[PDB]
């Protein structure tokens, strides 16, 4: 047998490689660069039609398998990690691909979220996945995901991309090298995505509990005459060469703030957690509470695993989750690889095991005389 | 109105224009440009310049405001200056242990530093003083980087001097 | 093929995908008697190379290396191939002017042999984690 | 434009001799080392430097105006001399175009105002875009093209370049007449 290799398809990156390794051999944007397009069309899109997803993904897995890895697909093996409750007619093609053009041995559709859990080697953990789209939570107990007591909000890289867009074009402050060094609003209508993602990373961070609760009130202006704590200094980014845009050190602090808001609904990252573990079985509370896991690039950002940790024992106290989750010890484990690249290491972890990988994998003779690939609805 | 100096190879075959005042250990290559529009074009020795570089004065063709009262302008080069191929340059004021790449077209008011390099087909209109040992690398984005060291370029210009004979 | 402009007028492929490529780009089939596209065809892996020191490598020698020249190396901060510069050897960049001492690594006595990369550092972890589950799986 | 290339008509002044056409605009200071073996075209506003060099172009050579073709430096401690650079058969450079490799290939189709790195070497059928930069000491393999800033892979030629090129550079010199 050849070591089985692993693709696992995001919004924003791809993590790619091969089974029993540290880490990913090539992450990547998830886009491919099409003659005419100036700007590069997205791989995985939902709700579109079957043929045009086909094409893309087809050109997509192509450049895995040829220029980030070197290996013929018919020989060995796939991991497709992806999501639970991923889109059906877009895993149906991934898999459509890789039997019919790839024509690869044995596809793998592991959930993200139980892969997850074997880095660690525990058996039973809460796992939240705080991606591009939808920052998902979903309870692992002893092998069984429980599918009953899932969670998601739109609160991960796309709804903090948009919100950063937003706050950058009210304070709009650039020095385009042309009489603009006083400050000129608005010369260009939208900034693109891959700028705002590179500001995101390097300019702005993760504030604490106690300066994020003021930062919260201080916007809203409840009846109060500038409570707001002193912000960083403003950073200078280059936009395109010659056009200097000046951020200002309150975006940095406050663009975050939109994942750990309230809004009323009484619905962020933090709550998300406890709205889940609160709906779970009485038995496996305890259990799960003591064995967190925080995956997803979105929690990469610097200082996110406090302010949560944090935020969740300030949300215990409140009277909703006070009764049940009162006297709970939350503990963080830290996985072996980095937050981002911990869902692709279960995939080559689980694909080392050539015994149990061969059986519980969909082979392409399975796939020519059916046509069905087993999913969480009804057969 | 020419100010020639011994032991510069300044190349006859080269065109110059306008009140020029040429350096000590300069080395002009063929078809190299250089006009003294409103004021001189003073050269630091081993000034070296490759190919197409147009050093022009001509801030009253740029701009023409009828101010300043005489505004001379004079544009000062340092020493061990090396103008690759095709760089546009317009500087009153330019130091020494500089080195543009090729294709690289320098601001109308940019003053340059020691060690420091701008990036080859990176155009930069924009008056600013460059930092001290800083280069620039890239024409989509600047990406400013600060070298470890300056970058001295002696023993290429010194070989020249026995090329140039016969040429 | 690009000065040229070979993508205006295009050749149709039969079969169960039709698709519309330039002459230059199709390939035809001698067994039989149908023209196919790049798409239409299946792909295969020959040979790996380095793209700077060009050294045909076998492919039992690109998996225990990784997909990767030992010699060779790339710069960090823009994408480009690195070159051994001396004083007693440092790594620099042609384009970016990024050396190897910026970032603090020691300067080796040997020009090729002395440079690597650290060890990872859950590479112990790893190997305990798969053993265990090798052993649960069998 | 589609497949077909287009009609040039040259001025009466160009230096036409043993097929070899050289435009009189075009200086090519240091005419003693430069050598052209075969039928080649170099365009109005155009320079071959002979800086200690030993420039040969191919059978059917074309340098479009504006474009420079100069010998690199080598930085040897032994002695710092300029390395003579040998462009290959059927070699096609683009307008405006700057050139300081050493070595570069047959059957190339060198961009538009892009400029090529010091001691650059570049194998035959290859092709570099128009706006790009190769920094110095780079190599591209056969069936490649480098594009962007930095100059890196982009992606892969058509498989017939070796038999296609041959068409273009040949029919571009038999379509370049005088007027
Ligand atoms: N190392 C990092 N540091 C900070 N932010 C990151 C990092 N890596 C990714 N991100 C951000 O977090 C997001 C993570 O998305 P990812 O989990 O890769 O995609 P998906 O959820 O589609 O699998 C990216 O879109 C990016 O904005
Ligand atoms: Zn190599
Ligand atoms: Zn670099």
């Amino acid at each position: 047998e050849k070591t089985a290799v692993v693709i696992d398809l995001g919004e924003a990156f791809t993590k790619c490689g091969f089974a029993g390794e540290t880490g990913p051999r090539c992450i990547i944007p998830s886009v491919i660069k099409k003659a005419g397009m100036p700007k590069p069309i997205k791989v995985v899109q939902y709700n579109i039609n079957t043929e045009e997803l086909y094409s893309y993904l087809k050109e997509f897995i192509h450049i895995l398998y040829f220029r980030h890895l070197l290996v013929n697909p018919r020989d060995r093996r796939v991991v497709v990690i992806e999501s639970v409750l991923c889109p059906s007619h877009f895993r149906e093609t991934l898999t459509r691909v890789l039997f019919k053009y790839f024509e690869v041995p044995s596809v793998l559709l592991a959930p993200s979220h139980l892969m997850a859990l074997l880095t660690l080697g525990i058996n039973s953990a809460m796992v939240l996945d705080c991606g591009y789209r939808e920052s998902l939570v979903l309870p692992i107990y002893e092998g069984i995901p429980v599918l009953n007591c899932w969670g998601a909000l739109p609160l991960g890289g796309k709804a903090l991309h948009k919100e950063l867009e937003t706050q950058l074009l009210e304070q709009c402050t650039v020095d385009t090298g042309a009489a603009k060094e006083q400050s000129l609003p608005s010369v260009m209508g939208s900034i693109p995505e891959g700028v705002l993602e590179d500001i995101k990373v390097r300019t702005c961070f993760v504030s604490d509990l106690t300066r994020g609760l003021k930062i919260q009130a201080a916007k809203f202006n409840i009846d109060g005459n500038t409570e707001r704590p002193s912000p960083p200094p403003n950073v200078d980014y280059p936009l395109d060469g010659e056009k200097i845009l000046h951020v200002l050190g309150s975006i940095r602090d406050s663009v975050v703030e939109i994942l750990f808001e309230q809004d009323n609904e009484e619905k962020s990252v933090a709550t998300l957690i406890l709205d889940s573990l609160m709906q779970c079985p009485i038995d496996t509370r305890k259990q799960l509470a003591e064995n967190l896991v925080i995956i997803g690039g979105t929690s990469m950002l610097p200082g996110f695993l406090h302010r949560l940790l944090a935020e969740i024992r300030y949300l215990v106290e409140k009277p909703k989750y006070k009764k049940t989750l009162g006297t709970k010890t939350f503990r963080i484990h830290t996985p072996p690889a980095k937050a981002n690249c911990v869902a692709w290491l279960g995939g080559a972890i689980f694909g080392a095991l050539q015994d149990i990988l061969g059986s519980r994998s969909v082979s392409k003779e399975y796939y020519n005389q059916t046509g069905r690939i087993p999913d969480w609805c009804s057969l | 109105s020419v100010k020639i100096a011994p032991g510069a190879v300044v190349c006859v075959e080269s065109e110059i224009r306008g009140d020029v005042t040429i350096g000590p250990r300069t080395v002009i290559h063929p078809k190299a440009r250089i006009i003294a529009e409103a004021g001189p074009i003073v050269i630091g020795e081993g000034n070296l310049i490759e190919e197409q570089a147009l050093i022009i004065n001509a801030h009253p063709d740029n701009i023409t405001p009828d101010a300043e009262d005489s505004e001379p302008k004079p544009m000062i080069i340092g020493t061990n200056n090396v103008f690759e191929v095709g760089c546009y340059s317009q500087a009153m004021k330019m130091g020494d242990n500089n080195v543009i790449e090729s294709k690289a077209y320098v601001g109308r008011n940019v003053i340059l530093t020691s060690g420091c390099i701008i990036g080859a087909c990176c155009n930069l209109n924009t008056f600013e003083v460059i930092p001290e040992n800083t280069v620039i690398y890239g024409a989509d984005c600047l990406r400013r980087v600060q070298t470890e060291r300056p970058q001295p370029q002696t023993l290429q210009l010194d070989f020249l001097m026995k090329i140039l004979p016969n040429y | 093929a690009s000065l040229l402009q070979s993508e205006r007028v295009l050749y149709l492929v039969q079969g169960e995908k039709k698709v519309r490529a330039p002459l230059s780009q199709l390939y035809f089939c001698r067994y039989c008697s149908e023209l196919r596209s790049l798409e239409c065809v299946s792909h295969e892996v020959d040979s790996h190379y380095c793209p700077s020191c060009l050294e045909n490598m076998p492919s039992a020698e690109a998996k225990l290396k990784k997909n990767r020249c030992a010699n060779c190396f790339d710069c960090p901060g823009c994408m480009h191939t690195l070159s051994t510069r001396a004083t007693a050897y440092y790594l620099a960049c042609g384009f970016c002017r990024w050396t190897s001492r910026d970032v603090g690594m020691a300067d080796k006595s040997v020009a090729s042999g002395g440079w690597q990369e650290p060890d990872h550092p859950h590479t112990q972890r790893m190997n305990k984690l798969i053993e265990y589950y090798q052993q649960l799986a069998q | 434009m589609e497949l077909g290339e287009l009609l040039y008509n040259k001025s009466e002044y160009i230096e036409t001799a043993s097929g070899n056409k050289v435009s009189r605009q075009s200086v090519l200071c240091g005419s003693q080392n430069i050598v052209l073996n075969g039928k080649t075209i170099v365009m109005n506003d155009c320079i071959i430097r002979g800086d200690l060099a030993n420039v040969r172009v191919g059978r059917h050579c074309v340098v479009k105006s504006r474009s420079v073709i100069r010998p690199p430096f080598k930085k040897f401690s032994k002695g710092v001399a300029f390395f003579p650079l040998h462009i290959g058969d059927h070699v096609f450079i683009e307008e405006d175009c700057v050139v300081n490799a050493a070595q570069i290939g047959s059957y190339v189709h060198v961009g538009k105002n892009c400029v090529i790195g010091r001691r650059c070497v570049l194998k035959d059928c290859c092709k570099i875009l128009d706006n790009t930069v190769l920094p110095p000491e780079t190599v591209v393999p056969p069936f490649t093209v480098f594009s962007g800033c930095p100059g890196l892979f982009s992606g892969e030629l058509p498989e017939c370049t070796q038999e296609l090129m041959i068409d273009v550079t040949k029919s571009y010199y038999q379509k370049f007449l005088p007027l």
